């Protein structure tokens, strides 16, 4: 019979800093044991200061992708002001919703700065479950992603250790070295790191090589 | 999860963990189980998760139209009622929530369970969730009406504290909220590693 | 007028539209409302007009909270206004519950003027608002950009307004104003200026029955039914 | 502008069809209510006897639930409909909110009924 | 379609530089039985763009109606305003993501490729509405038996002159025939080049068969 | 006249005055004027206030980044077919994720206000739009009646007192292909000077310049962000 | 159950078995599987018995009503789109495959195959039914283009009798009628061409 | 054109644009137009008729009257 | 007269005056001649230049309804261009249905019938346009057709549409329609729009020609420019 849903593979990562917000994904489609393309980059900057990241059915993930950039502009619109990154999270609590018996197979994290300037990361489940995290991955290897960041961002589960302030510099080195070490482990992921930090100057991305096999 | 309700003399005593869990994997450690519907008005989630945000999220808009139209804020029986009633269309969908509405109103102290199998009661003392079943027994051994203040709140502190030893999927600091005339307020917010030093001592 | 007035459907040759121009005209049955926007805030008076001592002031609602960020004041037939004013309060509501934030007053004051504009659309609701709405209503907020004040009409068209006044006496409340308001008026300073200007355009004294008084500032919430100092700020002056 | 039409409005800002309506409640029998500290009450005149007719029919008092009650002054049949409307959503009030109609929802109904035949021709 | 009935087999692009080649075998097969042995599955869509289809024919002959009706529809306003590669693409993985939606998908995956503005496009559009753009493209058994050929000679040398980009085609449609079932020797190859597009007509590979005799 | 009551009744004298009438309520509105050079398309509209204290009313409203609309005639016709061009924007590049080209938009736009036009029940469409929008093909300005009829202007001015404007885009259409940026804009405002009366004159409050060019998505210009262009302005002639 | 059609230079040749099948039991061994769809243009049907009755009759009407409309001959085209846009609408809901042979003025004797997909091909030979896949190499061996009316009516005569032969629902007596600028002759073999 | 030859019209008016505007106006209400305008520069002391002038003549004669009515800005 | 308000509403004498008044303002439209020449028909619209400032090809008076057939429409143009998109329709479904490009016959049909409905409904005005439609097939050979505001089609070996439909139609009927190229009926086209161009009343106008037939292989492409451009010399020169 027909399957509405095929598993497309991709994990994602949001760092959210005091200053910035960095949202980083693997860049591969894969579909069954075969690899559709070496190069789909998850991250989708919506605005200047908000980046999704979806990964899951890659049709879902088109979809929604395309109903939020319509809806960021119908907003636009009408409050002639651009949605604010906690805004566009609870927004997409409501479209996931509404699909609640018909579920977008999409794992999305919202990662930007907020309307006072500090990073914020909006992790959110298949019909739509928003909470704040300084820290969240989603995707096929978010179970390896996370525990490293807890250790390290959260300093968990560490006694006697100084509890110094996240710097951009260190949260970059963070997202390339969880992501290398989850291709090693992954068959669904590996090719290219995309990383984007939202900064009060503005997104800017970076790429760095994962393993290709 | 593990949420428990009771109302002694001095108001109503709401507390609940923080744990978020995709199956076995633990989502979150950090959510946030009680919505603040109105001042005077605490609904407390369990079940599935969007389920019960969206739902309560749609009761607390419902509430804020009525305060505006009536200029009076509404019941815990009316928001219990008008809570039961939207989940009762949706009834062999597949909803899961299991929450309690508490609050202070004109009648008095009031706690109200709605089910998303249309079950709605009222009772002194409710617990709903996964370690509810464990938060009962402690909560009912040593739950007095005439409790004080301090001692309520270290009886719903070692409820759910005891509920997250036993139950995997409850987890998480104690979040606790008491529900008075004046309004809720939020007593603290204490990690079970913590609790677990002092409680065992 | 001479015919083409029988509908907003009808084209005059001038091309004016009649009915539109008609409910415009019923604003003026209305009693005055007095709006001045200012940085401190923004503040709304009224001239409650009570028609006998038996009935209760509270029933006659001319100031009305469409949220604690937004107050509104309705000059004109009081079932229309309670239409727009159920909307705007369900739209405040559902912004909030869509986008988690408040909605800004510019905003609101546009949603409402989406139903006023459907005079005679064809396709929403049929069987309903064949005619135009016949109420000016002053929505007076203090949002993200800061405190402002948007005065709609019935054709659906909103303005922002440093000052502004509705309802009869109106026209003599604006020439008023345009005298008495400044940039720097303090929120304080205006309140006074608005019931001094609604004393003179108003036939029965000031006492503190006649007008009630509205205020909305950054700090505090709506706090737009000043009450027992409706006494206080009237015998000052 | 013209009188015969709901909707026209009038050059002075008249909806008069409306007004006209306000007549037939004058031409209605005298009703009066005062609010009491515990026994608000309401009054009702010319029970006009006709002789050979019963008058348990006549009801110009008539109950909508157990803690409102209402008067009705104009046509007749008119008030019978308005009467049963405000009596179905009292008991829907209960279902809906398990709450008894506070008095000002019951009169913020009857208002919205009435106000319904207002806005178009064809009621 | 919840159930295919006549359908093609696998489809080959590859971008090239200055256009793209796709290459499609004429067969439609009920099941095993090749019913049809002279059928095209390759279509032209405007003048800057070509699709071809694996899966259900009747599906591709029903998009090849629609997505035509489109083209004379935008011809016949001739405002100097025609749908661009990426264009088709999108509206392919609307209609292929909205059926899906509704539970009656089309039975198809679509490869479009098409030269325009100096830029070649190679897109892939699935029954359930995935869609990318890729260097190289194969669709049912194909993409096991040919892209690993084509994604070797492209990563090597990233642009391939419009030659031996036809030869790896040719070089991968043998590879099919020899492996995959459902595979016919008689190719069609459709080029897009500034010039237009031009769909080769029927093509044979020649087959070596001398592992027969060495067991 | 009896063969004024509808719009769906032909005058005996072969004409429809219902649309023509509606065509008048264009003139009340404010002068509104648009120019395009070879690569950018610019609308200058003058905006009136209904009280001193009050703001200047909308006269500039934002389609896509590709297209721009000024308004002339009823305010509540120009909110009603903005929503209609923001829907029909919004889906083109839903489904073809192709910005639409503004010429099919213009049509779009005159298939919708002929409906009313030839059937009773909704009155013709009271308000004239002033289009500006760079697509595939270059800059366009589009002129809309509510007759459903569109012209494609090099410059057009449409409303009260713009005779005077279109005369001076008579006299000056040549040059406004080959001008750059700054002329193109300072030309505009010229146009919309000669509908003032003498004794008005542009001022940052008074006047709204919108640009959508090759470079630039289209952009409202208003209050200081006008000034700019405001300065620098020919001494009016007298 | 075992249809086939070829086209000659003038015309189109068609004919079909007799069997109409309920499980092993023969509900009619003498079926017109071939209808009439218009004066020169003939369907043979194959598949469901009900299904095929009622889009014959559903295109029949069509046909007319366009013929009357534009004054005209239909093109058999036309036919094949017509039985192709039914059967492609409702392909979950019918399980019909039809060939629809037909002789049209502007293009001549033409043959096209619906298979139950609603695919259209025109094809120079076409065969179909559950007889079809036992004859498919002898209508693949003996076809040789240009051949005569008569050669092909012996061709159809002699596939659709050894299909027959091997399919249990193919049986019983081959209809066989050729349409040409002259109009259709039908004849019925009883169970000839044995070989 | 024919009665305001004595005038001092701008250059710039246009009569046929004012012609269109004046439908259904017969030759004296025409000539009325032209009379008007002379009078309405006047008021302004405009030593030329603009064609705005003219605009207001066509209203004066018709008795229409022209004010900003709102709904329309 | 009273009764000529509705269009459902019969006159005594027995005629309805709404879809007389469609006609008038059809004959207030500037004149579009088609002539159906052996090799495909070529048509020309006397498109009037307004303003100056609308750009050349504004308010284009000739449309393409189907890849082989082209329609020209005088009257209102809002109301043909509604009646373009009715019989865009009506050709889109009939390949989309019958799978066979439209025959010219059949659309004027149609096109027609949609025009004839509005005339018996109160509720719609009748249509004010009149338009004429021509294509060239190999099986039907060269067609027009032309529709009124009533819905009425016949075909016409030539015709005219607009103010000057009579006097147009006296010099069509001078040309050798039957045998004459259609290159050179292009020319013919330029000089009749010429003749009845009446410039002074109407000031400036613009040409547009249309040619369907075998040397455009049927589709109903606008004539190349500078073939135009000769038949405006050869109608310059022929004026003077
Ligand atoms: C916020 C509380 C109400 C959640 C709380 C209640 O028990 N704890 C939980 O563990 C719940 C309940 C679960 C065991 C069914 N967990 C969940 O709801 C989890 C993860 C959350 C972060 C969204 N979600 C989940 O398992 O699947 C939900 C779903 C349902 C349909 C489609 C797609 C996804
Ligand atoms: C068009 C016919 C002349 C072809 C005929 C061949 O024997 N086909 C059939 O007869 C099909 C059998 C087929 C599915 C193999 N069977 C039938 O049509 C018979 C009815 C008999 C009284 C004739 N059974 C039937 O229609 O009911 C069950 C059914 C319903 C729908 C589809 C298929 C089968």
């Amino acid at each position: 019979r027909f399957s509405p849903y095929v598993f497309n593979g991709g994990t994602i990562l949001a760092i959210a800093g005091e200053d910035f917000a960095i949202v980083a994904s693997d860049t591969r489609l894969s579909e069954g044991f075969s690899i559709h393309t070496r190069d789909s980059p998850k991250c989708y900057k919506l605005t200047d200061k908000t980046v999704i990241g979806c990964s899951g059915f890659h049709g879902d993930c088109l979809t929604l992708t395309k109903i939020i950039e319509a809806r960021l502009k119908m907003y636009k619109h009408s409050n002639n002001k651009a949605m604010t990154t906690g805004a566009i999270a609870a927004m997409l609590s409501t479209i996931l919703y509404s699909r609640r018996f018909f579920p977008y197979y999409v794992y999305n994290i919202i990662g930007g700065l907020d309307e006072e300037g500090k990073g914020a990361v909006y992790s959110f489940d298949p019909v739509g479950s928003y909470q704040r995290d300084s820290f969240k991955a989603g995707g096929s290897a978010s179970a390896m992603l996370q525990p490293l960041l807890d250790n390290q961002v959260g300093f968990k589960n560490m006694q006697n250790v100084e509890h110094v302030p996240l710097s951009l510099d260190r949260a970059m080195r963070l997202v390339k070295d969880v992501f290398i070490s989850a291709a090693e482990r992954d068959v669904y992921t590996g090719d290219a790191l995309r990383i984007c930090i939202v900064t009060k100057e503005g997104i800017r991305e970076e790429t760095v090589s994962l393993r290709k096999d | 999860t593990t949420t428990l309700a009771f109302k002694f003399r001095h108001g109503v005593i709401v507390a609940a963990d923080s744990r978020a869990t995709a199956g076995a994997y633990i989502a979150s450690q950090t959510v946030k189980k009680v919505i603040e519907i109105n001042p005077y008005l605490l609904g407390t989630m369990a079940g599935g998760a969007a389920d019960c945000s969206f739902w309560e999220r749609l009761l607390a808009r419902q509430c804020r139209i009525y305060e505006l139209r009536n200029k009076e804020r509404i019941s815990v029986a009316a928001a219990s009622k008008l809570l039961a009633n939207m989940v009762y269309q949706y009834k062999g969908m597949g909803l899961s929530m299991g929450t309690m509405i508490c609050g202070w109103d004109k009648r008095g102290p009031g706690l109200y369970y709605v089910d998303s199998e249309g079950n709605r009661i009222s009772g002194a003392t409710f617990s709903v969730g996964s370690g509810s079943v464990y938060a009962y027994g402690v909560m009912d051994r040593g739950y007095s009406y005439d409790l004080e203040v301090e001692q309520a709140y270290d009886l719903a502190r070692r409820a759910i504290y005891q509920a997250t030893y036993r139950d995997a999927y409850s987890g998480g600091a104690v979040n606790l909220y008491h529900v008075r005339e004046d309004g809720w307020i939020r007593v603290s917010s204490d990690n079970v590693a913590d609790l677990h030093e002092k409680y065992s001592g | 007028r001479s015919e083409y007035d029988r509908g907003v459907n009808t084209f005059s040759p001038e091309g004016r539209l009649f009915q539109v121009e008609y409910a415009i005209e019923a604003i003026k049955l209305g009693s005055t409302a007095i709006g001045i926007q200012t940085s401190e805030g923004v503040c709304l008076a009224v001239e409650k007009r009570i028609t006998s001592p038996l009935m209760e002031p509270s029933s006659i609602e001319k100031i009305v909270e469409i949220d604690a960020h937004i107050g509104c004041a309705m000059s004109g037939l009081i079932a229309d206004a309670k239409t727009l004013i159920d909307k705007a309060r369900v739209e405040t509501q559902n912004h909030w519950f869509t986008y988690n934030e408040t909605m800004t007053v510019e905003s609101v004051t546009q949603a409402v003027s989406n139903l006023a504009l459907q005079f005679g659309e064809e396709d929403a609701d049929p069987g309903a608002m064949s005619r135009p709405f016949g109420v000016a209503l002053l929505f007076g907020g203090v949002d993200e950009k800061g405190p402002q004040l948007f005065h709609m009409d019935p054709s659906g068209t909103f303005v922002q307004c440093d000052a502004r006044a509705i309802g009869s006496a109106s026209e003599g409340a604006q020439s008023s104003l345009q005298e008495v308001y400044h940039k720097s008026m303090t929120l304080k300073e205006a309140i006074k200026s608005s019931l001094i200007i609604l004393k003179q355009v108003m036939e029965e004294k000031l006492n503190a029955t006649n007008i009630e008084l509205a205020t909305v500032q950054p700090g505090q919430n709506f706090h737009m039914f000043t009450k027992e100092e409706l006494e206080e700020v009237i015998k000052d002056i | 502008s013209y009188d015969r039409a709901i909707t026209v409005f009038s050059p002075d800002g008249h909806l008069f069809q409306v007004e006209y309506a306000q007549e037939a409640v004058k031409k209605g029998s005298t009703a009066v209510g005062v609010r009491g500290r515990d026994i608000v009450v309401l009054g009702v005149e010319k029970k006009s006897v006709a002789k050979l007719q019963d008058e348990r029919t006549v009801r110009k008092i008539c109950a909508l639930d157990d803690n409102v009650c209402m008067a009705f002054a104009g046509l007749t049949a008119d008030a019978r409909i308005v009467i049963n409307r405000a009596r179905v959503e009292c008991q829907s009030h209960r279902l809906t909110v398990e709450d008894p109609v506070t008095v000002e929802y019951i009169t913020r109904y009857i208002a919205s009924l009435k106000q319904r035949y207002t806005q178009s021709n064809g009621r | 379609t919840q159930n295919p009935m006549v359908t093609g087999t696998s489809v080959l692009g590859v971008k090239f530089e200055g256009g793209v080649v796709i290459a499609a075998d004429m067969l439609g097969s009920y099941g095993s039985l090749a019913r049809f042995r002279n059928i095209s599955r390759i279509m032209r869509v405007n003048n800057s763009t070509m699709l071809g289809a694996s899966g259900d024919y009747a599906d591709f002959q029903y998009l090849k109606q629609v997505l035509g009706q489109m083209v004379i529809d935008e011809e016949l306003l001739g405002d100097g305003h025609s749908y661009s590669p990426r264009a088709i693409h999108s509206w392919l993985t609307r209609a292929m993501y909205s059926r899906r939606s509704k539970m009656n998908p089309l039975w198809n995956t679509m490869v479009i490729g098409g030269y325009a503005d100096g830029e070649s496009f190679l897109g892939y559009v699935d029954m359930l509405g995935v869609a990318y753009e890729a260097p190289s493209l194969a669709t049912g058994y194909g993409a096991y038996l040919a892209q690993p050929l084509l994604r070797e000679v492209l990563e090597k040398q990233p642009v391939l002159s419009q030659t031996e980009a036809r030869d790896l085609v040719e070089r991968c449609m043998r590879v099919l025939y020899y492996r995959d079932a459902r595979s016919y020797n008689r190719f069609q190859i459709a080029t897009v080049t500034e010039k237009g597009v031009e769909i080769e007509g029927p093509l044979s590979t020649e087959t070596n068969w001398d592992i027969a005799h060495m067991i | 006249n009896q063969y004024d009551n509808d719009v769906t009744v032909w005058s005996p004298q072969g004409r429809i005055h219902q649309i023509e009438y509606a065509m008048e309520a264009v003139k009340q509105g404010s002068a509104t004027v648009g120019l395009k050079s070879k690569t950018h398309a610019v609308l200058v509209a003058l905006k009136r206030a209904q009280s001193e204290l009050a703001a200047h009313q909308k006269k500039i409203l934002h389609v896509d980044n590709h297209i721009g609309i000024s308004i002339a005639g009823l305010t509540a016709d120009a909110r009603l077919l903005c929503n209609f061009m923001r829907q029909e924007c919004l889906d083109s590049r839903f489904v073809f994720d192709r910005p639409l080209p503004v010429s099919r938009l213009v049509s779009l736009i005159g298939s919708k206000t002929q409906i009313p036009t030839q059937r009773y029940g909704r009155r013709p469409y009271g308000v004239g739009l002033l289009i500006a929008g760079y697509d595939d093909m270059g800059p366009h300005i589009f002129q809309t009646c509510p007759s459903a009829n569109y012209f494609d202007c090099r410059a057009m001015s449409i409303g009260a007192r713009s005779q005077s404007a279109r005369t001076y885009l008579e006299r000056h259409m040549s040059e406004f292909m080959e001008c750059n940026l700054n002329e193109l804009v300072k030309h505009g405002l010229r146009a919309l000077r000669e509908t003032l009366p003498a004794e008005q004159d542009l001022t940052t409050k008074n006047v709204s310049i919108g640009i959508v060019g090759k470079d630039l998505e289209f952009t409202i210009y208003d209050d200081d962000d006008v000034s700019p262009f405001l300065e620098g302005l020919e001494e009016r002639p007298q | 159950t075992t249809i086939m059609a070829v086209q000659f230079d003038g015309g189109v040749v068609l004919g079909a078995d007799s069997r109409t099948t309920t499980g092993s039991y023969i509900a009619n061994r003498v079926t017109d599987k071939l209808t009439p769809i218009h004066d020169r243009i003939f369907c043979c049907r194959s598949g469901s018995a009900a299904d095929t009755q009622a889009v014959a009759d559903a295109v029949t009407y069509q046909l007319g009503f366009h013929s009357i409309e534009l004054n005209e001959p239909p093109l058999v085209h036309t036919a094949a789109s017509l039985f192709k846009e039914m059967c492609y609408r409702y392909r979950e809901d019918l399980m019909a495959g039809i060939i629809i042979a037909g002789w049209d003025p502007q293009e001549g004797g033409q043959v096209y195959s619906v298979p139950m997909g609603g695919m259209m091909v025109r094809q120079s030979f076409a065969i179909g039914g559950s007889g079809s896949s036992y004859i498919y190499g002898y209508v693949d061996a003996t076809y040789r283009e240009g051949m005569t009316k008569e050669e092909c009516l012996q061709f159809t005569a002699n596939a659709l009798a050894l299909a027959m032969e091997r399919d249990g629902s193919s049986g019983g007596v081959i209809r066989l009628a050729a349409i040409a600028e002259s109009g259709v002759e039908r004849q019925v073999l009883l169970g000839d061409q044995i070989p | 054109q024919i009665h305001s030859r004595k005038m001092n019209v701008s250059p710039d008016v246009n009569y046929e644009e004012l012609a269109r505007c004046t439908d259904d106006f017969n030759g004296a209400q025409c000539k009325a137009v032209c009379v008007e305008a002379g009078m309405i520069a006047l008021r302004r002391g405009a030593t030329e008729l603009t064609h705005e002038d003219y605009m207001e003549g066509i209203l004066e004669v018709q008795a229409k009257k022209k004010a900003n009515l709102q709904y329309y800005a | 007269t009273g009764y000529d308000l509705s269009a459902s509403t019969f006159s005594p004498d027995g005629r309805v005056f709404q879809v007389e008044y469609a006609m008038k303002a059809v004959e207030n439209s500037s004149t579009a001649i088609g002539i159906r020449c052996k090799d495909g028909v070529v048509f020309g619209v006397e498109k009037l230049v307004l303003s100056k400032l609308y750009e050349e090809g504004s308010n284009k008076r000739l449309f393409n309804v189907d890849r082989h057939v082209g329609m020209a429409v005088a009257g209102l143009l809002a109301d043909a261009r509604s009646l373009a998109d009715i019989a865009r329709e009506e050709a889109s479904n009939f390949r989309s249905n019958f799978g066979y490009n439209i025959p010219l016959k059949h659309l004027a049909d149609r096109v027609a019938m949609y025009v004839h409905a509005y005339t018996l409904y109160s509720a719609v005005r009748p249509f004010g346009c009149s338009f004429m439609l021509g294509s060239y097939s190999v099986n039907d050979g060269a067609q027009l057709y032309m529709i009124d505001p009533s819905g009425v089609s016949y075909g016409y070996w030539g015709c005219a549409i607009g103010k000057a439909r009579q006097a147009a139609k006296t010099e069509i009927e001078k040309l050798q329609m039957k045998e004459m190229t259609c290159r050179d009926i292009v020319k013919e086209v330029a000089k009749i729009i010429y003749i009845v161009h009446d410039e002074v009343k109407d000031k400036a106008f613009e040409l547009e020609l249309s040619w369907v037939g075998e040397l455009t292989n049927g589709r109903h492409e606008i004539v190349p420019k500078d073939i135009r451009e000769e038949a405006e010399k050869y109608a310059k020169e022929s004026l003077k």
